[PDB]
């Protein structure tokens, strides 16, 4: 009744707390071993508390105030009634050049500052750049905890090859924590490289490192300092763009940052170029958008696709778009051919047709007159199926942004193959002659 | 190409791809060595629907030339993906073994950085499950205990290990008690996943693992506890603990209302099969500290926990989240401290003046909280002296709803819920008149509240008919259907309005009802006879509406 409002009201309220607590409440109040020893730490004591515990006896449970509160290596012979009284001693014993040099030297010869520099850091030179740059359990507690309190004090309160060269012998040497490191050493190498090589001291992170977090997060913090850095001042671009491009809900994340960076890098800076981003762009949009179109088709047929229908959608019209309007100024008619007729022809339909269909003639411009036309009128017109949409918005604004191809062999082939099937004829003949007879061209030679 | 263009390499790549994916797709042990040799010397279609879309002959062959092959050519991710696709096609297709069963135990078993142990841990411990007995169950304690010794090695090891050395019980106390003990007091899927099922699958030793594992424990601790105590359900401790630990660390984002709905439910449920402790904490933690989850779990469990239950509990519920979401959303005013002295109920003249002085003095996105409270106050009130009950509800109800965008659901709401639960003709005529007449819920609430107000009772019926009937008719199907239908049926057990207004505003499938119902009901039940003869006649003039006129 009265003992825990006057216990914790007065022992909360206000070593000399542990005995003052523990006498007081244990004797006036006279299962005391997680009420009386979780009051202690929830909100000279190894000493006091484990010789008057002890020698005022009541065993086992004495090992609880192990988990409760120089002196601390007594606590250890708790542990008893080279292995259960070395880590007391050893880590009690050395509890600033006393850090590094007892640290370094003890740890060497054979956790207080991240868990320390929290509290006197966070509750308001030398120690910082020392401890952290003076640092198999040893190299990496000390490195981890030095590193992390070091680059989340230094970087919160407001040099990279040390860290950068140290963490993967000790990640890589100890791993046969990634937000600590993920975050310091993107933050770090972000706001230090562009605040002022990225590919050899940032491809041992993201090649050593991995798993998601870490493959996820190295192509926007490398996409955005090795494109904030290198743009804000050839192998850099090369190595950048091809290991970024070709080593790859990621998907939105590393194609967006990867086709944006390469794309504006590529773009902002000549056929190698166009070449290069032209075949690579064609080929990952190609690969991905039949992997996608094959893999939503054979799942959705067979028997979560607005997100793949959608990030295909937009990736490929906005990186489409953005390598044709950025880029114009045998791999390309089968990968554009056959990303457009198997990416299409899986409000939406006026846009995505647009943007889908406009960079055939956007793109191609200049000449591409007999393979761009034969496999969007042979791949498009081979299929059939089930479609409407494609065949309208894609004649009609292919053919009236601008056809003769288009019309004289769906004419020709269809007039000359046809003697749910007869619905492509009223519709080719229909649209075929108002689109021809409505564009105001000559050619002629058909009526 | 790696020192270094791209046409050579797409060019070459792509023109010499045709040769081994048409030959090795068209040409069929081929599919392991042209697979392995041409995959690991530097085609999923053909592969996985070639493999995947195909009785000892098949299985034998399969099995002894992929084990034998994988295991005789393995000595990265082809052992991976072939393994994985194998085993996962095979395991997952197959739901003659000895040979298979010998040879991939006997090599599996005795042929044994992160990808070999990942690899092989989750490809040699997957297919486990799927004279064998003392070999395949006497091998998961050296191969894991001796491979165990970073989370994708104790999560496979303590899986794999806990579930094929416990799926084969249905010597046990040092595994189970070491295991449990061991792999339930240390990444939530794999602590999630394993203890709740190697706790829920593998049942003296429950009050020493239950008392000391659940005893000696913060999400971890709470999220395995609950979840692990939850999901296989001596009381006191698992009703202190699982409500003490869930009210607890759930009242200080799926976690707090998982754990809390998990352990609120199974430790209410499983316990209520001492009461004021239970009754008192899980009322006050589950009433204070609160959108389907939490009114169907409040009300049913504070509803069904306890004819007068739900009557009588409503009240506290309702004016609590009212007030609570209403004070705390918006504030501004003086009900902020409604909880305290509103939820201390819980232990005629009792319900209506604890409800009525509990009402009335506490009650000094408003259609939903105002037609709710007044619906669920006045129905929950008055349907369990009269004269302070009827005179101050019908005091206040008319004033309040009569004193009063706001006018139409006060005056509708209050008017409504007032007249139902036991100056509107300008208003509604002229707010409905001009809002329908000027270009949803005008429609629904001044039509339902106008026709049940107006059909649930002499010139407010000639006036009130003949300027709605005119203003609703002169100018969508629910003022048609409800005032056809509530006019027909109501006065068909006068004649100018519903004749004029029928006969008038009636000239597609709903004309159907009042010619149908009007001339059977009018020519069955048989000035009245110009309207009914004029109208039926006039207007009949297709079987049914022409049968009738000419047969009867």
């Amino acid at each position: 009744h009265v003992v825990q409002l006057d216990d914790f009201a007065t022992r909360l309220k206000a070593q000399s707390k542990h005995s003052v607590l523990s006498e007081i409440c244990d004797s006036l109040e006279t299962e005391y071993f997680l009420k009386s020893l979780i009051p202690l730490f929830i909100d000279p004591e190894n000493k006091l508390r484990n010789i008057t515990l002890e020698i005022l006896h009541s065993n086992e449970i004495v090992d609880t105030l192990m988990d409760l509160l120089g002196i601390l290596c007594m606590k250890a012979i708790t542990t008893l009634h080279e292995k259960v009284h070395p880590f007391i001693d050893i880590v009690i014993e050395i509890y600033k050049q006393l850090a590094q040099a007892m640290f370094s030297f003890k740890t060497l010869a054979e956790s207080s500052l991240g868990n320390f520099i929290p509290h006197v850091m966070k509750v308001l030179q030398a120690e910082a750049r020392k401890a952290a740059e003076e640092k198999r359990a040893n190299y990496g507690e000390f490195i981890i905890g030095q590193v992390k309190a070091a680059s989340f004090l230094a970087y919160l309160f407001i040099f990279l090859e040390p860290y950068q060269q140290a963490i993967p012998d000790i990640i890589i040497r100890l791993l046969q924590p990634s937000e600590l490191s993920a975050a310091r050493k993107e933050l770090l190498h972000a706001t230090r490289h562009i605040l002022s090589d990225f590919r050899k001291m940032f491809i041992p992170k993201i090649d050593l490192l991995f798993t998601a977090y870490e493959t996820l997060r190295p192509l926007a913090y490398s996409t955005v300092a090795d494109f904030i850095h290198n743009v804000r001042d050839p192998a850099q671009l090369w190595k950048s763009v091809s290991i970024y491009c070709k080593n790859l809900a990621l998907t939105v994340q590393i194609m967006s940052a990867k086709l944006l960076l390469n794309l504006i890098e590529k773009i902002m800076r000549s056929r190698q170029l166009l070449m290069v981003i032209i075949d690579a762009y064609t080929k990952r949009f190609k690969m991905l958008n039949s992997r996608y179109n094959g893999i939503m088709k054979q799942h959705a047929t067979y028997e979560l696709l607005k997100d793949s229908r959608y990030l295909f959608k937009t990736l490929m019209t906005f990186l489409k778009t953005i390598m044709i309007g950025l880029k114009n100024s045998t791999k390309e008619e089968k990968d554009l051919m056959e990303i457009f007729a198997t990416m299409f022809i899986h409000p939406a339909s006026f846009n995505e047709i647009v943007r889908e269909e406009l960079p055939f003639m956007y793109k191609q411009m200049l000449d591409f007159a007999s393979l761009l036309h034969i496999p969007q009128f042979f791949l498009a017109s081979v299929i059939t199926s089930s479609s409407f949409s494609g065949i309208l918005i894609t004649f009609l604004k292919s053919k009236l942004v601008d056809i003769k191809s288009n019309i004289l062999i769906r004419l020709f082939k269809l007039c000359f193959m046809s003697v749910e099937s007869v619905i492509l004829p009223h519709l080719n003949e229909l649209i075929l002659k108002s689109l021809k007879l409505s564009t105001t061209a000559k050619e002629p030679l058909v009526y | 190409t790696p020192q270094v263009l791209d046409a050579r390499v797409y060019l070459y790549k792509r023109i010499f791809l045709p040769i081994c994916i048409y030959e090795s797709e068209m040409h069929g042990l081929p599919a392991w060595l042209k697979s392995f040799d041409s995959d690991v010397w530097k085609r999923y279609r053909l592969e996985l629907m070639q493999l995947t879309a195909l009785k000892g002959a098949p299985t034998a062959l399969t099995d002894m030339r992929k084990d034998i092959i994988k295991f005789s050519w393995n000595y990265l991710d082809d052992n991976t993906s072939k393994q994985a696709a194998y085993v996962v096609t095979a395991y997952f297709i197959s739901r003659t073994p000895s040979e298979l069963t010998t040879r991939i135990f006997v090599a599996l078993l005795r042929c044994h950085d992160t990808r070999y142990l990942v690899k092989q841990a989750l490809e040699l411990l997957a297919p486990v499950l799927s004279f064998y007995p003392a070999r395949d169950h006497f091998i998961p304690n050296i191969i894991t205990a001796m491979g165990k010794l970073q989370q994708l090695a104790i999560d496979l090891a303590e899986l794999i290990l806990k579930w094929e050395t416990k799926l084969p019980k249905s010597f046990a106390q040092r595994e189970a008690c070491v295991t449990f003990l061991i792999r339930y007091i240390c990444e939530n899927e794999l602590g999630k996943r394993a203890l709740n099922i190697l706790y829920e699958l593998l049942g003296v030793t429950v009050k020493l693992q239950f008392f000391e594992r659940f005893l000696m424990s913060l999400l971890g601790y709470c999220l395995n506890a609950l979840e692990v105590l939850a999901v296989a359900l001596t009381t006191w401790i698992i009703e202190n603990v699982s409500y003490l630990q869930k009210l607890l660390e759930k009242c200080l984002n799926q976690d707090i209302q998982e754990i809390l709905q998990k352990v609120l439910g199974i430790i209410l449920e499983a316990i209520n099969k001492e009461v004021t402790n239970f009754i008192s904490l899980i009322v006050n933690i589950i009433g204070e500290d609160l959108t389907s989850v939490a009114a169907g779990v409040s009300l049913c469990w504070t509803l069904s926990l306890y004819p007068n239950a739900l009557d009588s509990l409503l009240p506290s519920i309702m004016r609590t989240f009212n007030k609570l979401c209403r004070d705390h959303i918006a504030i501004s005013l003086q009900g902020n401290q409604p909880q305290s002295g509103d939820f201390a109920n819980i232990e005629k003249v009792t319900t209506n003046l604890l409800e009525k002085i509990l009402n009335l003095c506490a009650a000094r996105s408003l259609d939903d909280q105002r037609r709710v409270f007044l619906s669920l106050l006045a129905q929950l009130i008055d349907r369990s002296k009269d004269m302070l009950l009827k005179v101050i509800n019908i005091v206040t109800e008319w004033i309040f709803k009569t004193d009063f965008t706001t006018k139409e659901k006060a005056g509708i709401l209050g008017k409504m819920m007032i007249f139902d639960l036991r100056p509107e003709l300008s208003k509604k005529f002229n707010q409905v008149i001009v809002d329908i007449f000027e270009s949803l819920a005008h429609t629904e609430l001044t039509a339902r509240m106008e026709t049940a107000f107006l059909f649930g009772t002499s010139d407010v019926s000639i006036r009130k008919k003949l300027m709605s009937i005119l203003s609703d008719s002169l100018e969508i199907d629910k003022r048609l259907f409800y005032i056809i239908k509530d006019q027909n049926w109501e006065y068909l057990s006068p004649w100018l309005n519903q004749a004029l207004q029928l006969l008038y505003g009636s000239f597609e499938n709903t004309l159907s009802p009042l010619q149908s119902i009007t001339e059977g009901l009018a020519r069955e039940k048989s000035i009245i006879d110009f309207v009914a003869k004029h109208n039926e006649f006039l207007d009949s003039v297709a079987g049914d509406i022409l049968n009738p006129l000419i047969d009867i």
